[PDB]
């Protein structure tokens, strides 16, 4: 529930730790924790918003220029001089200027002239800093059991550096304990959040500050007073005779260009809410008890309500309605083969389907995970059990494979956070995460530069060089394509 | 220079609040923010420094917070020997005092 | 303990200039800087400025800038504020608080607790 | 101004779309392609060049490409 | 024995180590601060060092103020004051290698 | 030369940078650099301000 249809959500099954399973929540999918005698758990990341952040240079993007001036000197004689220059609101510039013996000066060499023009900023754009504290994760959980395909099953937990951990109380079915690492999740110490006229993103420091456009510093208080004052405005001069000044235009489509893998942010009053990072949270589950325990068997009758569908992970959602008014009572559900000896084979996900009503027609929602070959779903107790005829597609070894490659996909965009995603522990998992996080800094270190395009380039040049270099270091080349070119075929 | 509320009143027994909006150099971005109590007659005395922190002989009643550009004194268990003038002061980033314009409190 | 005792009140026409002074006991004079605070009746407090008593340096508001000089006398433990051309506006009262100076001899920033005792008033009416 | 630094350099790796991801393989074969379809010559040109440097035929292979790339780029 | 609460943050100084600002609201008298950096909640094992003495609160007031600070280990961990079932807890990570 | 009213602007390690209003003036000599600053200096975060 909250998670059937999510095409995107991962199963952690079991613990060997007994009690508490490591896991990686992200803001596209959620995590279905299933434990053996526990009820499962949808988790899922809903919003991380920011708070307080602190303004930091913003950059001018569209200039304005106003009464312009000049003042112009004999070939020899000092060199121009405006009253203008000695105002921080002004850009001037100084060239030479034929003249002489027909303007008015009676010599011929190259005279001084000096043009200014009055700088204004129209839709200045702002970066503002965020820090690691402050930044709050909601978590929305959800528990299966009695809930129909549309409050005791639905826990909402805010969770913030300052109380990194918390309990969710799911009424009778006891409470779901967080530990979880606010601080670490997406590295807030190197992004700032930019926003331009209302439309709002997750930067990276050092491009925020690699930018050429008049920049004011911070605190704007009375008038404003921008630094570079050019990079918008263009000094022309005609035929060694004349000087102008005009503006550039607007460069407001210029950035929207250079932003290009800039996350998207959206802002409600002083927040930022992001849409797009990842928490990791260790989950205890040992107050988690199975509600529907001790419930005597109901025996009066079922019938399919919309259909068994199929997840887009192989799961099957049923959806019943019960006949009898007998109260809170356990639902009898398995999936079979051979109808003569009922012998419950495949699993199923929920931790155990009870109806939690005592009226005519109630109805339930369950999910079950199939085997492979045709089966029979079996809801029913004896002579009035509906029997329903499922068949899932793909053997074992297809699994496997899509493991894999699910896998890999977590671990390209974690990078060594992946390794905790069934962290239960051991001292093979912390091995691999050690060398990964080894390997991933000096793979940042060198590459991580570039942009799916010099990433390929480089992927296959160092391809050719390791597949004809016939030494030794053939394998160390082939496999930081393997890490490149993986890197790139994958997002 | 320091936003604060005309008056503030409140029943005996109950919890109260005053405010206190400034900008980003005195109060968004500094600690130095000051509570002082002034009976009339009398001279400010010292109620809160350092935003939270308060001094030795002062009822542990008064509260500080901040978010923001915005400080906030809090009085729990409002007593009777409350009603005075209350200011709230910062130290700019520019080196100099900012006081407040003032809050008049009624125990009524 | 501390103890800022300043002179007795004082009546002045518009033009002329006063000079309140600020007595401190209970503490070392020399290790401690004394700002002075006008409060207008019934309005806001005004922040003028800060001398430091130990090697002299001060700083005024801008809106005092050149009007106010701020001395000291450590001998007898005395700060001194004058106020120069005065108007209608300046009828308000004048207070003195001590604030320490770090252990450098310097006043560049200020303890988190800075106006921890304060001086009684003095009230200066401008007729 | 003219620079205006890419923002792909320094890419935030999450599940979610970045800003503009639908632009980026096509955004660089496009620019090489418009400049090597308006200015044939000089891959004559940059062939020759990469004939002169470089033995093996690899060499001069990777010298070409190198050429057609930096040249439209003007790096 | 009683409930802090963090008035301000943990904050970090330069050279890694964390500054931590407590309040108490019993009134137990001068009375140890029980203060750990731990990782793995479960079973709370001592990791890091605590360059701080064994901290102390000193008034006997409702509310009091402490301040202590710790030589947290390279990894992500937690700052743990308090003795059972009232132990507040901050996340912190911190960058270096040995 | 001779030198007048000097001034200052400081700011918490994590902000922008520090400006005074007398930096937008051409009779004015500004420099700017980094200071150590926190918790005790009145600012909570203890990096280069």
């Amino acid at each position: 529930i909250r998670c059937i249809g999510v095409s995107n959500r991962d199963f952690v099954e079991g613990m060997s730790g007994g009690t508490w399973v490591d896991v990686v929540l992200e803001h596209g999918g959620c995590v279905t924790v299933m434990a053996q005698d526990k009820p499962t758990v949808d988790i899922e990341l809903v919003t991380t918003t920011v708070s307080n952040m602190a303004e930091v240079r913003s950059y001018c993007y569209e200039a304005s220029i106003s009464d312009m001036a000049s003042d112009s000197r004999c070939p020899t004689q000092g060199e121009a001089y405006l009253d203008k220059q000695s105002d921080t609101q002004y850009v001037c510039k100084r060239t030479l200027v034929d003249r002489g013996w027909g303007n008015g000066c009676g010599l011929f060499g190259k005279g001084s002239l000096v043009t200014c023009a009055k700088f204004a900023c129209s839709k200045k754009m702002t970066g503002k800093s965020i820090q690691p504290e402050n930044l709050e994760y909601r978590i929305m959980l959800s528990v299966h059991g009695s809930q129909h395909s549309g409050d005791e099953n639905r826990a909402k937990v805010e969770i913030t550096p300052n109380s990194p951990r918390a309990e969710a109380t799911l009424g009778g079915f006891g409470s779901l304990g967080l530990d979880c690492e606010p601080r670490t999740g997406l590295d807030f110490s190197d992004l700032y959040y930019l926003t331009m006229n209302n439309k709002h993103w997750l930067v990276h420091k050092e491009w925020f500050h690699d930018i050429p456009l008049p920049w004011h510093a911070g605190a704007d208080t009375g008038t404003p007073h921008w630094n570079n004052k050019e990079a918008l405005v263009e000094f022309k001069d005609a035929h060694a005779k004349r000087q102008t000044v005009v503006v550039l235009g607007s460069q407001e489509g210029a950035v929207h260009t250079a932003l290009a893998g800039a996350l998207e942010a959206e802002m409600d009053g002083a927040k930022g809410r992001l849409s797009s990072g990842h928490l990791k949270c260790r989950l205890k589950m040992d107050k988690l008890r199975l509600k529907g325990v001790s419930y005597s068997l109901c025996t009066a009758a079922f019938t399919f309500t919309k259909i068994p569908a199929e997840t887009l992970h192989g799961t099957v959602t049923v959806e019943v309605q019960y006949a009898g008014t007998d109260g809170p009572c356990k639902v009898p559900a398995q999936m079979a083969v051979d109808m003569q000896t009922l012998t419950p084979v495949g699993r199923l996900i929920t931790a155990n389907p009870v109806i939690t009503e005592s009226t005519e027609n109630s109805k339930m929602m369950l999910e079950l995970d199939p085997p492979f070959g045709d089966s029979y779903i079996v809801i029913g107790v004896g002579e009035k059990k509906i029997t329903h005829h499922w068949h899932r597609s793909g053997s074992t070894i297809g699994k496997a494979f899509e493991a894999t490659v699910r896998g890999a996909k977590r671990m390209a965009v974690l990078g060594d956070t992946a390794w905790d995603f069934g962290s239960v522990g051991g001292a093979l998992n912390s091995l691999g995460k050690g060398i990964h996080q080894i390997f991933g800094a000096a793979f940042k270190s060198l590459f991580g530069g570039m942009s799916w395009f010099s990433q390929i380039l480089i992927g296959t040049l160092l391809m050719w060089l390791g597949l004809n270099t016939k030494n030794g270091s053939i394998s160390l080349m082939c496999l930081a394509l393997g890490g490149v070119l993986i890197f790139l075929s994958t997002a | 220079a320091l936003t604060q509320p005309a008056s503030v009143s409140g029943s005996p027994g109950q919890s109260i609040t005053i405010s206190c909006t400034g900008t980003s150099s005195d109060v968004g971005g500094f600690n130095y923010v000051s509570w002082f109590q002034q009976h009339p007659g009398k001279a400010p005395k010292l109620m809160l420094y350092d935003v939270t922190s308060r001094p030795s002989g002062v009822s542990s009643r008064f509260s500080g917070s901040k978010s923001g550009n915005t400080a906030s004194l809090t009085i729990s268990g409002l007593q009777a020997e409350d009603e005075a003038d209350y200011y709230c002061s910062s130290h700019t980033s520019r080196g100099t005092w900012v006081f407040g314009g003032g809050t008049k409190l009624t125990v009524l | 303990e501390v103890q800022l005792v300043e002179s007795g009140a004082e009546v002045k026409k518009p033009g002329a200039s006063v000079k309140v002074s600020c007595k401190a006991s209970g503490y070392t004079f020399t290790s401690y800087a004394m700002h002075w605070v006008r409060q207008a009746p019934g309005q806001r407090l005004e922040w003028m400025g800060w001398i430091n008593a130990g090697n002299g340096n001060t700083k005024y508001s801008q809106k005092f800038q050149d009007r106010v000089t701020i001395t000291r006398d450590t001998s007898a433990s005395t700060a001194y504020m004058e106020l120069s051309s005065l108007r209608s506006e300046d009828t308000a009262i004048y207070y003195c608080a001590r604030d320490k100076v770090d252990d450098y001899g310097d006043y560049w920033f200020p303890t988190l607790w800075y106006f921890d005792y304060w001086g009684q008033g003095t009230l200066v009416t401008v007729s | 101004a003219v620079t205006l630094p890419s923002h792909s350099t320094r890419k935030l790796q999450t599940r979610s779309q970045t800003w503009l991801e639908s632009r980026e393989y096509t955004k660089h074969l496009i620019r090489v392609e418009n400049w090597i379809f308006r200015n044939p010559g000089f891959a004559l040109a940059a062939a020759a060049i990469a004939w002169l440097l470089g033995s093996s035929t690899s060499q001069k292979v990777i010298y070409l490409v190198m050429i057609l790339l930096i040249a439209p780029a003007y790096s």
